DNA sequence: GCTCAAGTACTTATTCCGGTCATT
RNA sequence: UCGACCAGGA
DNA sequence: AAAGTACTTGAGC
């Protein structure tokens, strides 16, 4: 459905923003790493997550 | 070594685009690492743009 | 966790820090070697108060503990973040070093609250320098401060 | 026997801090009163040691360095002279002695590490 | 460092309990009252004036139970020794080795702190038919037989072994094996040739019994 | 083009990440042992430290990379003359032909023909290869300092 | 550290203690040279490094078309024309902090909202 | 890819495929999808010689 | 000269099912 | 009809 | 194709 397709497009769009926000937070040194993990390892996990939540 | 790399880079890039330097000749300028690498090497795989 | 203390969140954190291996290397920003000739005083004016509390009274005796030590200083600076994060006292760190070299190294330190965390080291009773760089390698690499060997990153789980 | 000589030197330090720390109490919100008050902690820290039957020397420094501090720890040092338990302050000695500025960072760290190793 | 004296005593009391648990499990007369001895009561008995644990006094004798005599009639008395020296000297070992001979003990368990002289351990197979066993203090702090994954190991009598081989038509080489040095075989004081009946729970039958021969 | 002189030069950073005395040695063709860079530089004619150091580390301010070079200066310290370096190169690995006067001559040969055959194989060039070996050590320490 | 060389033979200077006057000297081991030390510091480790972050900032930095642009105003010239990048320290641990280079005054500034620097 | 600016950690840059097989993949989406697909084709080829020997 | 880390040699695999070459 | 290489199939 | 066995070399002390 066209409406379903709008919902799907805005679902990906919102997850992109969620990522960008986590990107801006990590760029301003506000991000804190989840034990035995790099700050980069921590950011990646949460980015991969938001996008896989979105695909689902 | 070179003292004004930008001037030399524009010169060489214009020379190859004219045909004076063979079009297959690879010429890279890493500004961050302060290096000019030129390859006249046989065997390099290239693509047109 | 112990059958009783199964939901005891505080006992979990306690065992977590009791078993996780912690080396001096993990809590050090930089180590330096200074030529501070008279051991009773200090060239570095930053460290002036370190000698004024630890070195003054006591003494460890009056002075007796052989102050004719060595003119070469090993100055270690510790990261307040990683110190407090891994729950450590300057005294804890200091006593662990003083127990490794027994009576071959006169060790002193800045207190837990001071602006900079410093550990001042000097050898005890011809030819030196090269041996000091060997002592600092043994310090960072070997000396265990807290935890059991082979046990890295310990994590809590519900 | 040697113990008394080691205790003697320890008291000398407290009175030195009790003369050069007591000045801002009068500046916002003398050498004789500092001597008596120095002895009040030297025998109080001795209560904490050799129970029923080394640690002490280190407790002396943390009491000296923290109570010295200012202009953040002076607000805590003000309470010490003004009816704040001198008995509790002796067996206190840890992150509790620290500056309100340093205790803000210590609490900011501790509660942030907690969410990282809880997985 | 009052903390290090307090932690050392816990570990020693813990290991003492495990020796008591091991000797009770080996078929010797030890009460559950003896095993579950409190830390307070332990200190009260074996610590000196300064509160320092006197290991010399800990050493004890254990005699086989009435049922132990029925299955194993040749199972004699046992002596357990705890040494206050972290490094157990060759002079100290000779004093121990001779204690067993004169009192005609069957077995002797030496509980050492850090190490025993390579000189001193040459005297171990020197007094037959009696056997000497060595155990490190830290190795005994925790009783490994009390673990989830460690099933009930039972030492079979010579007659019981003879029956197992008859009923299953086996040569000794056809029985699953247990290493002489195996933590449990060490606990039971298993001697080469001895057989253990391992009774364990099964997600298949609820109860399954296997057997292992010492080597 | 020219029989393709396949001579792979290895410039190794001996000593692990945090281990005491981290020296840099290099394997040249037809020489058994690994020679500390300082001796090779001295064999090329570049004799004092800070001429050898100047060829490796370009910025005088970069103390971090220069402290990495102190143990190399100490390794090659034994050799102080170009001939003392050539004799040392000659002695180490084929070699065999015992008599001082000949090992020195065929050490020059290894550096001219086999050490960095690209650039040149001609006699006069020492200076050109000296800077290149320096460039290689610079690239090695740059990765070692995680830059 | 910032170490010196022997004038005359241009070689590495090694430490030497003047036990008489309790002062540090730097001797040449290729000749008879000796010079007084500038600083009491002889060796510096640094486990937690900061040099390598602002690496490769050449004046031609703006001419890299690969580099991304931003509309961030400069703390000095206030020009909304800059070419940014991430810490050039190639370690696993390293944060994703951005370093900006002004396409006017060529001043280096960060996105770092945890602390303030001068590099 | 050379179509992106340096230090780009956006979903598009590090290989997220926003589109569906119906809508069709962009050239970048296509190359990244091929990259991941190649990983599967390798895994299948190796874990046959490996898994095969385990069986024996 | 003895223990012991470490370097060395040298061993070992990987399901079933037409064309071309040179030589047997 | 001695067996090596190359190319494929599931 | 990386990881094991079974020696042997170096050298800590
Ligand atoms: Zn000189
Ligand atoms: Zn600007």
């Amino acid at each position: 459905d066209g409406p379903t397709m709008r919902e799907i497009t805005e679902t990906i769009a919102e997850a992109k923003k969620k990522v960008l926000d986590v990107t801006k937070e990590a760029q301003a040194n506000l991000l804190t790493a989840k034990h035995g993990m790099t700050l980069r390892e921590s950011f990646e996990d949460n980015v991969v997550r938001f996008l896989n939540e979105a695909r689902d | 070594v070179h003292r004004n790399p930008a001037r030399l880079m524009e010169t060489l890039r214009t020379l190859r685009r004219k045909g004076d330097i063979n079009p297959e000749v690879s010429m890279i300028r890493d500004i961050r690492e302060k290096e000019l690498k030129i390859f006249t090497d046989a065997g390099r795989v290239y693509r047109p743009l | 966790l112990e059958p009783g203390h199964a939901a005891d969140q505080e006992q979990a954190k306690l065992i977590r820090s009791a078993i996780e291996h912690t080396t001096l290397k993990s809590v050090t920003i930089a180590s330096e070697i200074y030529y501070d000739p008279d051991p009773r005083s200090t060239v570095i004016p930053e460290d002036e108060e370190i000698i004024q509390l630890h070195f003054s009274l006591l003494d460890e005796e009056a002075e007796q503990s052989f102050d004719q030590q060595s003119p070469w200083l090993l100055r270690l600076e510790l990261d307040r973040a990683a110190m407090n994060d891994k729950d450590l006292t300057m005294g804890q760190v200091g006593e662990r070093i003083k127990q490794t070299f027994k009576n071959d190294l006169f060790v002193i330190w800045s207190e837990d609250n001071d602006e900079k965390l410093i550990i001042r080291c000097r050898v005890v009773r011809a030819e030196e320098d090269h041996m000091l760089k060997k002592i600092e390698n043994t310090m960072l690499e070997n000396i265990t401060l807290r935890g059991v060997e082979n046990i890295e990153r310990v994590v809590m789980m519900k | 026997e040697k113990e008394h000589k080691l205790r003697y030197n320890a008291e000398k330090m407290f009175s030195t801090l009790f003369s050069k720390f007591i000045v801002p109490e009068t500046i916002e919100a003398v050498i004789s009163i500092s001597q008596e008050f120095a002895h009040n902690l030297e025998e109080e820290l001795y209560k904490a040691c050799l129970n029923v039957e080394k640690i002490y020397t280190e407790k002396v420094r943390s009491l000296y360095s923290n109570l010295k501090d200012k202009k953040n720890l002076e607000l805590k040092a003000h309470v010490v002279e003004g009816k704040l338990p001198l008995n509790k302050l002796v067996n206190m000695n840890a992150s509790e002695l620290a500056n309100p500025d340093l205790q803000e960072f210590k609490e900011k760290r501790d509660k942030i590490i907690l969410e990282n190793f809880i997985v | 460092m009052d903390q290090e004296n307090e932690r050392n005593i816990s570990r020693l009391w813990r290991a003492f309990r495990t020796v008591k648990e091991m000797v009770k499990d080996r078929g010797y007369f030890i009460t559950q009252e003896e095993v579950e001895l409190p830390l307070e009561d332990f200190k009260a008995k074996y610590c000196d004036s300064m509160g320092r644990p006197q290991r010399k006094m800990m050493s004890f004798q254990a005699n086989p139970t009435e049922e132990s005599i029925s299955k194993f009639p040749d199972m004699g008395s046992l002596w357990v020794e705890f040494c206050d020296e972290p490094s157990v000297g060759v002079k100290t070992m000779k004093t121990f080795v001779i204690h067993i001979q004169e009192k005609n003990f069957q077995t002797g368990i030496f509980v050492y702190q850090n190490n025993i002289t390579p000189s001193a351990m040459k005297l171990v197979p020197s007094i037959p038919p009696a056997t000497i066993e060595t155990f490190n203090e830290a190795a005994l702090v925790v009783n490994i037989t009390h673990h989830e994954l460690v099933p009930k190991h039972i030492r079979l009598s010579s007659d019981e072994k003879r029956e197992l081989l008859k009923r299953y038509r086996l040569k000794e080489s056809q029985l699953p094996r247990i290493q002489r040095a195996d933590p449990v075989a060490l606990y039971l004081g298993l001697k080469r040739g001895e057989v253990v009946k391992i009774i364990r729970k099964s997600e298949t039958s609820g109860r399954y019994a296997s057997y292992r021969i010492c080597m | 083009k020219g029989s393709r002189f396949i001579s792979t030069l290895q410039v190794k950073l001996y000593g692990r990440e945090g281990s005491s005395a981290r020296t840099i040695k290099a394997t040249l063709p037809y020489i058994k042992q690994d020679i500390p860079i300082v001796i090779i530089f001295r064999a090329l004619g570049i004799i004092p430290d800070g001429e050898i150091l100047e060829h490796i580390c370009y910025d005088v301010n970069d103390w971090q990379m220069l402290e990495m070079l102190k143990p190399c200066v100490e390794d090659g310290f034994v050799i102080q003359d170009r001939e003392t370096a050539l004799d040392f190169i000659g002695r180490r690995g084929t070699a065999l032909g015992i008599k001082k006067e000949k090992r020195i001559q065929y050490a020059k040969d290894i550096l001219q023909k086999e050490f960095l055959p690209h650039i040149t194989q001609l006699e006069g060039f020492e200076s050109r290869k000296a800077f290149f070996l320096g460039y290689m050590i610079n690239r090695l320490l740059l990765c070692a300092l995680d830059r | 550290t910032t170490f010196r060389f022997c004038r005359d033979c241009n070689n590495m200077l090694y430490p030497r203690e003047d036990k008489e006057n309790n002062r540090l000297l730097f001797e040449c081991r290729t000749c008879s040279y000796v010079e007084e030390a500038g600083s009491p510091l002889v060796y510096r480790h640094e486990l937690i490094t900061n040099i390598g972050e602002t690496a490769g900032v050449v004046q031609d930095i703006g001419s890299d078309p690969t580099l991304p642009r931003s509309d961030r105003e400069c703390p000095k010239c206030h020009s909304r024309e800059n070419v940014f990048f991430q810490s050039q320290q190639r370690r696993k641990d390293t944060s994703m902090v951005l370093f900006f280079v002004c396409l006017s005054c060529s001043h280096i500034f960060t996105s770092d909202q945890k602390n303030k620097r001068t590099q | 890819l050379p179509h992106f600016s340096k230090d780009d950690y956006s979903p598009e840059s590090k290989g997220f495929v926003e589109n569906s097989y119906l809508r069709g993949l962009t050239p970048q989406e296509f190359f990244f999808h091929a990259m991941g697909g190649r990983e599967g084709l390798i895994d299948t080829a190796v874990k046959t010689a490996e898994t095969g020997y385990i069986q024996r």
